[PDB]
């Protein structure tokens, strides 16, 4: 497979310019760290909270732990 | 066909990968355009802009001594056979006058073409081809057509 | 002219929006031969014998002209290798690579082929952890009928391991990636009759562009971060991943208290330890794999991502948390805190894959009306 | 009550963010394959574009404005007529079979 | 002109030029990047390295 036969397009328009003809990075601290918020703010509440659920798993299991060495008063 | 001599054509023509094409010049004020039009079926495009981009190169590079006097004795029957008549005499002084300013004897111009050997034709092509920033038109079935990196990556042999 | 195949690695058409996930796709076709290379000046030394191999580690380790990098560069590569699977078997569920039947099958074959590979290649260096992580894992097999103690006695050249047993695995291992190598070329084959497979999960025909500036570099970029974070570990912290008893000469009338094999099986090791059961576990842990091949036939929604499905993405996430406890909780002891953890999270490694990731799409599906 | 969920989770998927559709996002197989070959025209080159430039903004992972996004009353059901007709084909091609 | 085009047509334009340029550069670079660390690697190590116990014995 290849360019030629894949599918159909009709009327687009396609506006494209060289590297050289600009920056390399614009705007990367200016409306990226924005982006970066925003792209954070959709994935955090369904990411973490099984992972915040370990950070106790992992709590627990070794507190737990720790206690069932020490002795008993007996 | 195949017997002709600009490599181009003759390729096009053994492998029919085209229908029509043509180089060309403008020229304004300061600046003008320098590049080529070409038509072809879209399983084409691509295979003909390496054969372009191959020829700039080595014509920037390789420019053998006997293809110039080709295009020097292709000039002259240009410039010339354009002035059978009144019209386009007509147009090459009205024209003139605001170009160039004088109109130029056209054996101002054999002179300035004799000048010219295969030492000058690798200095200006690597002046206004090698390496530059081209800009590339597109209208039709283009499924093939390359992106603009690898037209400048193919800008300069080696 | 036969380069004109690398169409497909020069030409080729693919999409436009792409992450820097599928980096992790292509450094496995680095990291395989990235350690076969190291692996190879590295066995010009080592010996296939139990009274020298131990010396012969060591004696690369000490003598050899720059022979100690070779070590790390190799093994600590090996988890480097690892890291980007369970990045790279975790993105096509999170964006519905698996549908390519064809292929996703083929991505199995390559993990047992390595999974079987990497266990060969901890216990050739008599580390006494690979003599008993060799007698755990290989022991398991005699749970089966009628066979079991048939097989693991062939396999063990006798009755237990000893100096055969060590020199069948060196050669099974010195030539299974080169298996890898060519399937993986396989793997590669029935994905050029279709192309990638985008986050979004629809075909972008329309927006295919070529590889050879674009991924390349990116893919020079990935490559990047490895060696960098693979020279971190070997100048670093070799010693982190690697348990530090993998020093000590093996002695088959001594243990360790605790054992673990290397951390990567633990999500899998740690599912048979839950079960008090032999046999019964055992055919959990071939499934804790083999499930994978099952999913194919449990893709319910009419969509393909998880881009679009924030429900399941509730859910995927949550699996990568199982087996991060799964990785941690089979390397700790046995003992009833976390017993109790494993009863429930092997379950649940199970449970989330064979009814609630259909079932978000079952429901998706409706809240959308198809 | 349902309706104020599905105007919900519409706006949680995330593809009103990015000038789609419903239809665009369908898994596709052989089913659908068919339905997107027998669309007309101007619907056509109109699923294109919703598409093409999704993708690009999923390159930057950058969206359009608020205002540009898709709304739920909007989101138009135009491919249903004509996928529905292929698999009543389907069942009359293999029951048909039976 | 900057240095930059001044150091384009020079060097960076002809190719056959520009592997020229890397090597020399590179082979002048391994001359400065070994002292240097030898160096920061001698300095954060003071009293320390063989060479700072080589006129003792
Ligand atoms: C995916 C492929 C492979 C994996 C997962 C793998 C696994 C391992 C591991 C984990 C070690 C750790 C030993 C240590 O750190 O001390 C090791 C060592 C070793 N590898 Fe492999 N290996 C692989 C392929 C190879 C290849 C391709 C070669 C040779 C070309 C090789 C030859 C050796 C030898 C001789 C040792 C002994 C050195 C040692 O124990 O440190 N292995 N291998
Ligand atoms: C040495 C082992 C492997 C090598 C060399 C390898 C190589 C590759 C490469 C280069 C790609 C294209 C990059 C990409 O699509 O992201 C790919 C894609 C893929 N691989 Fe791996 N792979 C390996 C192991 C696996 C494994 C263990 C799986 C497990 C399921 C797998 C499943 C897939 C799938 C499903 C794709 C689909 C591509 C797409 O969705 O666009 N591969 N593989
Ligand atoms: C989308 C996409 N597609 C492809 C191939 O279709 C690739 C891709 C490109 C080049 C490849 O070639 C390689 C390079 C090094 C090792 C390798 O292993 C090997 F050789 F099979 F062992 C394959 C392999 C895969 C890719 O990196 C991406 Cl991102």
């Amino acid at each position: 497979r290849q360019f030629g036969h894949l599918t159909r397009v009709r009327h687009v328009i396609t506006y494209s310019l060289s590297p050289f003809e600009q920056r390399a990075f614009p705007h990367y601290f200016s409306k990226g760290i924005p982006n970066v918020l925003r792209r954070t703010r959709a994935c955090i509440l369904r990411v973490a909270p099984p992972f915040v659920a370990f950070y106790l798993v992992y709590t627990w299991g070794t507190q737990e732990f720790e206690k069932s060495k020490r002795k008993n008063p007996a | 066909g195949a017997h002709l001599s600009s490599p181009l054509a003759s390729i096009a023509a053994t492998n029919k990968l085209c229908q029509s094409f043509q180089t060309f010049n403008i020229c304004y004020a300061d600046t003008g355009l320098l590049g080529a039009h070409f038509v072809c079926d879209h399983m084409s495009i691509d295979d003909m802009m390496f054969v372009l981009q191959g020829q700039w190169m080595r014509l920037c590079t390789s420019a053998t001594e006997s293809e110039v006097l080709r295009g020097k004795n292709l000039l002259r029957n240009a410039l010339v056979s354009h002035l059978d008549g009144t019209t386009p005499v007509c147009e090459d002084i009205g024209r003139s006058l605001l170009t160039y300013g004088r109109r130029i004897p056209l054996a101002e111009w054999e002179s300035r073409i004799a000048e010219v050997d295969a030492r000058v034709v690798r200095e200006v092509c690597s002046k206004y081809f090698y390496d530059q920033c081209p800009a590339v038109a597109g209208f039709g079935p283009i499924e093939q057509l390359p992106d603009y990196n690898r037209i400048r990556s193919g800008m300069f042999w080696l | 002219l036969m380069k004109i195949v690398n169409n497909a690695f020069i030409d080729l058409p693919a999409p436009s929006n792409i992450s820097s996930w599928w980096n992790f796709g292509s450094l496995l076709g680095i990291c395989l031969i990235l350690q076969i290379l190291t692996g190879l000046f590295l066995a010009m030394h080592y010996t296939s014998d139990t009274t020298t191999a131990f010396s012969s580690v060591t004696h690369i380790c000490r003598d050899v002209n720059y022979g100690w990098i070779i070590r790390y560069m190799h093994a600590n590569g090996a988890s480097m290798f690892f890291i980007c699977l369970y990045m790279h078997v975790g993105r096509g569920l999170y964006y519905g690579s698996y549908t390519f039947l064809e292929t996703w099958n083929i991505g199995v074959i390559l993990l047992l082929t390595v999974m079987a590979t990497a266990f060969m290649g901890y216990v050739l260096p008599w580390g006494q952890m690979s003599f008993w992580g060799a007698t755990v894992i290989t022991n398991l097999l005699s749970a089966i009928p009628y066979i079991g103690t048939n097989l693991v006695e062939w396999i063990w050249g006798g009755f237990s391991v000893d100096k055969a047993t060590l020199t069948r695995f060196f050669a099974f291992h010195f030539i299974l990636p080169f298996i890898i190598m060519a399937i993986a070329m396989v793997h590669l084959l029935f994905l050029h009759e279709t192309g990638s497979n985008n986050p979004t999960g629809i075909s972008s025909d329309v927006d295919k562009i070529p590889f050879h500036p674009y991924y390349t570099i990116k893919d020079i970029l990935g490559a990047l971060l490895l060696i960098l974070a693979l020279m971190l570990l070997v100048l670093f912290a070799p010693d982190l991943l690697g348990d530090p008893d993998n020093y000590t000469p093996a002695n088959p009338l001594n243990t360790p208290p605790h054992i673990k094999p290397e951390w990567y099986f633990l999500f899998a090791y740690a599912i048979l330890r839950s079960i008090p059961n032999k046999l019964g576990g055992v055919l959990a842990l071939a499934f804790s794999i083999l499930i994978l091949a099952l999913i194919p036939l449990l893709h319910t929604s009419k969509q393909r991502s998880m881009m679009f499905r924030p429900l399941s993405q509730c859910l995927f996430w949550a699996l990568v948390a199982d087996l991060l406890t799964l990785t941690w909780i089979g390397g700790q002891p046995v003992e009833h805190p976390y017993i109790t953890i494993g009863q429930l999270a092997s379950v649940l490694y199970f449970l989330l894959i064979l009814v609630l990731m259909p079932t978000a799409g079952t429901i998706e599906n409706k809240l959308l009306k198809w | 009550w349902l309706e104020g969920i599905r105007k919900w989770y519409y706006n949680a998927a995330g593809f009103n963010k990015l000038g789609l559709m419903r239809d665009d996002t369908i898994h596709e197989n052989d089913d659908v394959k068919e339905a997107i070959r027998r669309l007309p025209e101007n619907l056509y080159d109109d699923r294109v574009f919703r598409i093409k430039r999704a993708l690009d903004l999923s390159m930057r992972q950058q969206i359009l404005p608020k205002e540009q996004w898709t709304k739920y009353e909007e989101d138009k059901s135009y491919l249903e007529p004509y996928l529905k007709e292929v698999i009543r084909e389907r069942k009359e091609r293999e029951e048909w079979a039976k | 002109p900057t240095l930059t085009a001044r150091l384009y047509s020079l060097l960076f334009r002809r190719t056959s030029t520009f592997a020229l340029t890397i090597v020399v550069g590179a082979l002048f670079f391994e001359r400065a990047f070994d002292q240097g660390a030898d160096a920061i690697y001698e300095h954060i190590n003071e009293g320390k390295l063989w060479k700072h116990i080589k006129h003792k014995y």
